[PDB]
């Protein structure tokens, strides 16, 4: 899960 | 391989607005109109997943070179709460190892975590990845904001  | 009630289907302009929408219940984190516009051209690494005809879950990669190397990064991969458990986040694991397998030319695959995402770790770990890094405060908002990162090699 990226972010960012 | 048969009787199954999984199956994945491309990503279109006609159904991104689906995709979309899973990604917003999935995970805490929102996404710009940059992401998804983004997902629209890199092919078979973008897939809804779904279950009885279904749209249950989706996975978005994209392809990275950092660190001299040629790496497929893993930027999103869920589904439903109650579909959890049913071997639907296997079907999208599984689709993007293969499609790095017949390419030959990636040396790992790689993605982040939140620390407290235990059942994303029991799930990639059984597929042979190593937790090899933890940042601190990567994530901006949510909490908590520390994260693994997961790799696999494949060279
Ligand atoms: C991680 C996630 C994608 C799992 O997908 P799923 O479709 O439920 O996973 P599967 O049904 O294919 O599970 C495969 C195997 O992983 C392991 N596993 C997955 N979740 C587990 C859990 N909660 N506890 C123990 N083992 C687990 C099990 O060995 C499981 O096999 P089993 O069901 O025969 O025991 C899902 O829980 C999810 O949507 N999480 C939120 C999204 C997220 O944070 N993703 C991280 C990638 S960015």
């Amino acid at each position: 899960m990226l972010g960012p | 391989m048969k009787g199954s009630r999984i199956e994945l289907g491309d990503v279109t302009p006609h159904n991104i607005k689906q995709l979309k929408r899973l990604n917003q219940v999935i995970f805490p984190v929102s996404y710009n109109d940059k992401f998804y516009k983004d997902v629209l051209e890199v092919g078979e690494l973008a897939k809804l997943a779904y279950f009885n005809d279904i749209a249950v879950g989706a996975v978005c990669c994209r392809v990275d070179h950092s660190q001299n190397q040629k790496r497929l990064y893993i930027m999103t991969l869920g589904c439903l709460a109650p579909y959890r458990r049913l071997g639907i986040g296997t079907k999208m694991l599984n689709h993007v190892l293969n499609i790095c397998e017949k390419d030959g030319t990636f040396d790992n695959i790689y993605l982040h975590v939140q620390i407290s995402n235990e059942s994303a770790i029991d799930f990639y770990r059984k597929f042979g990845f190593e937790i090899i890094e933890t940042k601190k405060n990567y994530y901006k908002r949510i909490e908590p904001a520390d994260a693994h990162v997961l790799q696999k090699n494949l060279k």
